[PDB]
């Protein structure tokens, strides 16, 4: 384009391994932070337990229900429950899905995330559907029932920020490394004998030129090249994770700019 | 109100002036049933 | 028990404004701005983008306490240059860079497989 | 108790990987390291999350009430 550059090294459903070129450190860091915490996601926020004769406690189950990865594609055309003019929750802000499991066979009856059934009216929006990357097609193992044990409850999922709870976290671990040769000297290496033989050599060393001992220290160099690997949980596709991260940061900058526009009022 | 036995699956409804024991069992350990008024849980 | 609500990290309280502009009494032509419900994510970026403007003498942010989601940003510019304009230019520059980065990443993503 | 739904450290979903882990252990007769590696658990935090876990619910289900 004209500014910062991207070079996608590896690309898949779960991971994006790319190189960020022509960017300030603070922007890369802030991007990472937003991607980690400040991206909207749908997750179980309320649990209404009717009958619970299982081993696990009520809120014990409710907790791991909260962590279940739900579809958050069209989450942007969903609304915060705190914003909606409804009582408690409705179809414009929340997605309600029920869970009804009971011990049938003599063997242990497993309760997965696939047993969750969307009830509320989605009215077209791709949302609420529990992510199943499982090979067998079961998904997250929620609970285990005996012979006559029953679990009947109702989940109300709401739009939330991962800054409020880690259950709304759209990504997992984001790999981040700049200057694989310590040419900026931001790190004084610890050693016992040799500094290079003890410390492992990064993969990202393949994409940069090694320093010459005949060359003096470059004191006027900054941080331009960054090596990132963003991993998604499933709720939001990787490309959409980084893109909505960017748009979120952009939007929250634009909110400050707008605030400055507003403070000029008498 | 109603109560359920401990070491067997039953559903006694014996209120006051009854208490122990159970119906077709023989043991006096009696637990109380779950409330009908449901309770919500913040999945956090 | 005494733990504060989680939404108090990004949701503004009662009467709390997003920005609080204060005339710095130390050095002339300086300002201290209180950002509410924001952390290092915004502070570090804006401060780093203020140092790119060569008409800016001083620019530094700080979070006086991690308990509370707020940070103070002090800006000092040359005479004839209102610091609010420096903040605005910094912000717009940030937004432009981010937009370009989004477009670039999209065009780069449209060329991938698997 | 039961396998934690997601890893504490990062946040990766490891709740759907328990039974598959057990199968890779007993059915394919692999060691724990390779089983964990095949399940896409590269970081040692999640690797820990599954390797360190002890399924106690199987003992809890031994009671009739
Ligand atoms: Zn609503
Ligand atoms: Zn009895
Ligand atoms: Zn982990």
């Amino acid at each position: 384009e004209e500014g910062p550059q991207v070079k996608i090294r590896e690309a898949s459903k779960d991971n994006v391994d790319f190189i960020l070129s022509n960017v300030d450190l603070a922007m890369a860091n802030s991007l990472r932070r937003v991607m980690i915490a400040e991206i909207p996601t749908l997750a179980i926020d309320s649990v209404e337990v009717e009958t619970n004769t299982t081993v696990l406690a009520d809120e014990f189950i409710a907790h791991r229900l909260g962590l279940i990865p739900l579809q958050s594609m069209d989450i942007e055309q969903l609304e915060y429950s705190r914003d909606c003019f409804c009582e408690d929750h409705c179809d414009k802000c929340s997605v309600v899905l029920t869970l009804q499991a009971f011990g049938e066979s003599e063997s242990t009856t497993n309760v997965y995330s696939k047993d969750l059934v969307i009830v509320s009216n989605l009215m077209g929006r791709n949302i609420g559907h529990p992510i199943i990357q499982d090979k067998e097609g079961n998904g997250v193992l929620i609970c285990k029932l005996r012979k006559g044990q029953e679990l009947k409850l109702t989940c109300v999922a709401k739009k939330g920020i991962a800054k409020e709870h880690a259950k709304w976290g759209p990504a997992a671990a984001i790999e981040f490394e700049y200057d694989p040769w310590n040419k900026l000297k931001h790190t004084d290496y610890w050693y016992e004998q040799d500094s290079a033989k003890e410390w492992p050599q990064s993969k990202n060393c393949e994409y940069e030129d090694p320093p010459n001992e005949g060359d003096p220290f470059d004191y006027k160099a900054q941080a331009d090249t960054f090596y990132m690997n963003v991993e998604s949980v499933g709720s939001i596709p990787v490309d959409q994770v980084v893109v909505r991260g960017i748009d979120t940061l952009q939007k929250k900058v634009a909110s400050i700019l707008l605030a400055l526009t507003q403070m000029d009022q008498d | 109100l109603k109560y359920i036995c401990a070491e067997c699956s039953s559903k006694l409804s014996l209120s006051r002036t009854d208490a122990v024991r159970c119906k077709d069992c023989g043991h006096r350990i009696l637990l109380k049933a779950r409330t009908k008024r449901l309770v919500q849980f913040e999945a956090r | 028990m005494n733990a504060p609500d989680r939404f108090e990290l990004f949701l503004l309280g009662e009467g709390e404004s997003k920005l609080k502009i204060d005339p710095d009494t130390k050095a002339p032509n300086a300002v201290v701005i209180t950002f509410e419900k924001e952390d290092h994510t915004l502070g570090n970026l804006i401060r780093a983008e203020l140092l790119n403007d060569r008409k800016v003498l001083f620019a530094a942010y700080k979070v006086e306490h991690p308990f509370f989601a707020r940070f103070k940003l002090r800006i000092q510019t040359t005479e004839g240059y209102d610091p609010k304009d420096a903040l605005k230019n910094a912000c717009n520059s940030i937004i432009n860079k981010l937009g370009a980065l989004k477009t670039n990443f999209e065009t780069e993503w449209n060329l991938q497989t698997l | 108790m039961i396998v934690p739904v997601r890893c504490f450290s990062c946040g990766k979903v490891v709740g759907d990987k328990w039974e598959s882990y057990l199968n890779l252990l007993q059915e394919d007769e692999l060691d724990e390291g390779t089983a964990l590696s095949r399940l896409g658990l590269k970081r040692y935090c999640c690797r820990r999350m599954i390797l360190t876990h002890v399924d106690l619910i199987e003992k809890f289900l031994r009671y009739n009430p």
